[PDB]
RNA sequence: UGAACAGCCUCUAGUUGAUAGAAUAAUGUAGAUAAGGGAAGUCGGCAAAAUAGAUCCGUAACUUCGGGAUAAGGAUUGGC
RNA sequence: UCUUAAGGUAGCCAAAUGCCUCGUCAUCUAAUUAGUGACGCGCAUGAAUGGAUUAACGAGAUUCCCACUGUCCCUAUCUAC
RNA sequence: CAGUCAAGCGUUCAUAGCGACAUUGCUUUUUGAUUCUUCGAUGUCGGCUCUUCCUAUCAUACCGAAGCAGAAUUCGGUAAGCGUUGGAUUGUUCACCCACUAAUAGGGAACGUGAGCUGGGUUUAGACCGUCGUGAGACAGGUUAGUUUUACCCUACUGAUGAAUGUUACCGCAAUAGUAAUUGAACUUAGUACGAGAGGAACAGUUCAUUCGGAUAAUUGGUUUUUGCGGCUGUCUGAUCAGGCAUUGCCGCGAAGCUACCAUCCGCUGGAUUAUGGCUGAACGCCUCUAAGUCAGAAUCCAUGCUAGAACGCGGUGAUUUC
């Protein structure tokens, strides 16, 4: 009952959600869900993403 | 699973079916390994033996020393790279199929991991475990 | 000559059938053994099935890894509005069966329940049990009567129970009637236990309590037609298989002349009477209970209700049964739980179940919050001012 | 458009013909997609997938010296 | 020594030709009645009834490898008719 | 494939296990023998797929015997309930090997199964080779290429309706039929029993797993005509905006639904028996598990439980047409 964050978006994942992926370099990124899976895979850059917590707060929305 | 492993493994989603060729974790001088049989498989008709992460195989070196090439030895998956479901919900994957070569009471034929290993992995073996680095 | 391969067969020849139900109820075909020293009690409950959620909780499994460990577990909540006693039926023992002697009903029927005897209910002028209603002209003395022959025959007792309906998110209006055994105390004290309980209601938690397992007796979902490959799950023919390759490849032998009545065949699939066994009572919730998501680890005020309802059923008002892992039944489908027919000791039963967390996100998409409240205190300010 | 009488869209001209309506079971015919594995399938990689244009690099054995050769193997490509 | 008209030369080979036969050795594989390379008393190879080789070419036959994939593990789902 | 006898083997010893010389059978899964059926045609090998049956039992249950300390084995009884695999080479049945496994037992069903497939083989016409033949040509010799047709009828099977019973509605019973779970590992027992040592168990308990079955979709994954949102190419609507067409234009994401040991959950407890071991106990003043009587006791049987509900089996109950 740890509350994770989004690797990718920021966003709160609550348990059983989601997606775990271990790097080669084993470094973990945890996804909400295959939307974020599938741009980081995509290798889209997170402050870049409109919706996105990094890209909120490069661009200071809603502060 | 089976001989020197510690205690039971909860199952895993399996990934890695007869004629799976997996990286080589350890420093044995194997470059991949070639799955040809699990260690506990059960029976059913067209169905492959498959491996998941923990699991003790039998493969065959195809890259790597001619001393390893060309026979039959036993080997422990240790990244699996098919997402399984860990008992508290998550479920994750490596990039990769790893596996190092060992002998069929469990010790590492080498002396070194490289990249991440499973916990199940870490937790039914001793021998991967203690010669492991980071354990997911 | 032999099969040249062993093969396990397909399927299970003691679910034939594979035919619709008669029913959309399925029927309670066994209730528990009586124990006339018990107090008197129902041996089933009526509900319909809401739909499924997650929980977190700490196992307590002494030998195993994930002892004293958190584990995410799949539940199914069954709407469980309270029941309404309305008849009593006695069964006598024959050489030929259990047979009914005769049912007693209550003074005064729900139009809930008196639409169950009507095929087209708004044209008709609603006489049902107004000629039985007389019979409590003066005093009841065919009531009397009546009961006086339950006590006097009757070995078994039964109470006519059907639900509330109108108390759930259904368009369909008609409540569904059924016979629940009677478990406990003698035959009078049966008959007197229906007498009592007319026209009243019975909650769930004075039928079920928390961690026992119970049983699950519902159709399943339907399917209509299907083939043999998901019908009976046999094995795909290959590629390049001439007219079709969704199919049995050999029906049977030359001898005997004839397909066999154990051959796989296409047919109906689904909408089938399912009697599922030992599914444990994670939370008996109530629904005059604000907080029936809340926890002890939790105290997030939030009811069972998911973000937007649950998908196809509604919001739950009423109380609720949630049972671990799934059960027969789709949502919105008429289930009965039963009672435990044996004692159950395997230390996966008779462990007590503590829940830490329910899960209350959104189940039409990809649900990212628990509450309106957390949703706003993530998003902020958005353009719809409230 | 494009190397193009390729494919795709349009102008002039021509046609709008081929029994129809309703509903979307199984099995088909045609078209597709698929986690992880990757020929373990099969008589046999059958079928499908993968490759693919152009520019610039870089191309072995062998050879009848003409070839092999687009060998193999890489990089780039929009708009303004 | 017997017998022929003369006794198979150069080559080539369990070959699309070798019965025995899944020949023996090596290689290829975890494992190969398959493939390749050798061997050759060759049931029954062989010189324009052409022998041996051979770059290039082939909707010819065959074996292995890389890539690739629903061929398969093991199925599922969608569209039109 | 099984039996009878018992020379001999088995340190000692015919019969723990074997068992020669002989000899009695059984079976029809080999190959023959025959020519009864079919030549106005019964599609002729194998494999794949799928069901069932047999037992002469490989494994699993319970047992008896051993040259059974233990472990591991071997012989045997009840027993076919339940399983009996993935591959390399071969068209192969067979074989052989690699490997896992509790085990990789043997057979039948028109050498089960071609309007089920496939077409590798065999098995027309093309072609090559070797031998044979003057030759045309031959070759269960090799090689390569060679159209696999029709169900809409009857029955069977799988599911689905349905007249008739005063009508109609609800709640039920239960005859009959079906039936299901299976196997392993790890911990502890315990480095204990046993054994000079070397080695090395078992029952009770606990946690998982295999094979199978039933469901289910909270989660993860797959699927996408949500043509839902966005992007991109070509062309067309004068431009913009917004769109058409490219047989669903293509790409990313994509809810819902469906769905996966690719996901999750769940899969009962009583009785009577088999083999076998016994008690009491004669026959036969003794003995004897048996003759009378009787006690335990198997993956067996029958129930419990689960599925269907006789559309010619049954019950209870509600209302039963005022022009
Ligand atoms: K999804
Ligand atoms: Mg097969
Ligand atoms: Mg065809
Ligand atoms: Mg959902
Ligand atoms: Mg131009
Ligand atoms: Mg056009
Ligand atoms: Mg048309
Ligand atoms: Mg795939
Ligand atoms: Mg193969
Ligand atoms: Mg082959
Ligand atoms: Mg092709
Ligand atoms: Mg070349
Ligand atoms: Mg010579
Ligand atoms: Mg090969
Ligand atoms: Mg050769
Ligand atoms: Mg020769
Ligand atoms: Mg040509
Ligand atoms: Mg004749
Ligand atoms: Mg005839
Ligand atoms: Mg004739
Ligand atoms: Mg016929
Ligand atoms: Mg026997
Ligand atoms: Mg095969
Ligand atoms: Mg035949
Ligand atoms: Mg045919
Ligand atoms: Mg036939
Ligand atoms: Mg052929
Ligand atoms: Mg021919
Ligand atoms: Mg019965
Ligand atoms: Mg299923
Ligand atoms: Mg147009
Ligand atoms: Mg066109
Ligand atoms: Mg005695
Ligand atoms: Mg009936």
């Amino acid at each position: 009952m740890k509350v994770e964050i989004d690797s990718f978006s920021g966003a709160k994942i609550y348990p059983g959600r989601g997606t775990l992926f271990v790097r080669g370099d084993s470094k973990i990124f945890r996804f909400q869900n295959s939307k974020s899976a599938s741009l980081f895979k995509q290798r889209k850059n997170p402050r870049r993403i409109a919706w996105t917590v990094l890209f909120r707060k490069h661009h200071k929305k809603g502060i | 699973s089976g001989n020197g492993a510690q205690g039971t493994k909860f199952r895993i989603s399996l990934g890695l079916p007869v004629g799976a060729i997996m990286n080589c974790a350890d420093n044995s001088g194997a470059r991949n390994l070639y799955i040809i049989a699990v260690k506990g498989s059960g029976s059913r008709l067209n169905r492959l033996p498959a491996a998941s992460l923990g699991d003790m195989v039998m493969a065959t070196v195809k890259k790597g020393k001619p001393e390893l090439r060309k026979k039959v030895m036993p080997a422990i998956v240790v990244r699996q790279a098919k997402s399984w479901r860990r008992r508290d919900g998550v479920f994750l994957y490596f990039e990769d199929n790893a596996g190092v070569i060992a002998n069929p009471k469990g010790e590492m034929k080498g002396s070194a991991i490289t990249g991440p290993v499973g916990k199940e992995c870490a937790d039914l073996w001793p021998r991967v475990a203690s010669n492991s680095g980071v354990v997911v | 000559s032999h099969r040249k391969y062993e093969a396990p067969r397909h399927g299970h020849l003691g679910f034939l059938p594979r035919k619709r139900a008669a029913s959309i109820r399925a029927r309670v075909k066994a209730f528990p053994k009586d124990d006339r020293s018990k107090p008197v009690a129902l041996t089933s409950f009526l509900g319909y099935k809401a739909g499924m959620t997650t929980i977190v909780r700490d196992l307590d499994r002494p030998g195993s890894k994930f002892h004293k460990r958190e584990v995410v577990e799949a539940v199914t909540v069954v709407d469980t509005p309270p029941v309404v006693v309305v008849g009593v039926v006695g069964y006598v023992e024959t050489p030929r069966g259990l047979r009914s002697l005769t049912t007693v009903w209550a003074e005064h029927l729900s139009d809930e329940v008196k639409r169950r005897f009507y095929k087209n209910w708004y044209k008709s002028k609603k006489k049902a049990f107004t000629k039985y209603s007389a019979k409590y002209a003066q005093d009841g003395a065919g009531i009397e009567r009546e009961l006086a022959r339950i006590k006097k025959y009757a070995s078994v007792v039964r109470v006519l129970v059907h639900t509330q309906i109108r108390k759930t998110p259904l368009a369909q209006k008609k409540a569904h009637l059924a016979e629940i055994q009677l478990n406990g105390g003698s035959i009078s004290e049966k008959v007197d236990w229906a007498r009592e309980h007319f026209e009243k209601t019975v909650a769930v938690d004075s039928v079920f309590e928390q961690n026992e397992m119970i049983d699950a007796i519902a159709v399943t979902k339907g399917h209509g037609f299907e083939g043999v490959t998901h019908r009976w799950g046999t094995k795909k023919l290959p590629r390049k298989t001439h007219r079709g390759l969704r199919k049995v490849a050999c029906i049977g032998a030359w001898h005997p002349a004839h397909v066999m009545w154990s051959v796989a065949r296409a047919g109906q699939r689904g909408y089938h009477s399912r009697t599922s066994i030992n599914h444990k009572i994670y939370r008996v919730g109530k629904g005059d209970d604000e907080a029936n998501g809340a926890t002890s680890f939790d105290r997030t005020k939030k009811t069972i209700t998911p973000m937007g309802g649950f998908v196809h059923y509604g919001e739950i008002k009423n109380d609720f049964i949630m049972v671990k892992g799934c059960i027969p039944g789709n949502r919105k489908r008429i289930v009965t739980l039963r009672k435990s027919l044996y004692t159950n000791t395997s230390r996966k039963a008779l462990e007590e179940v503590s829940l830490k967390w329910i899960d209350t996100a959104s189940k039409f998409g990809k649900g990212r919050f628990q509450t309106p409240a957390e949703k706003h205190a993530f998003m902020g300010t958005l353009k719809k001012d409230l």
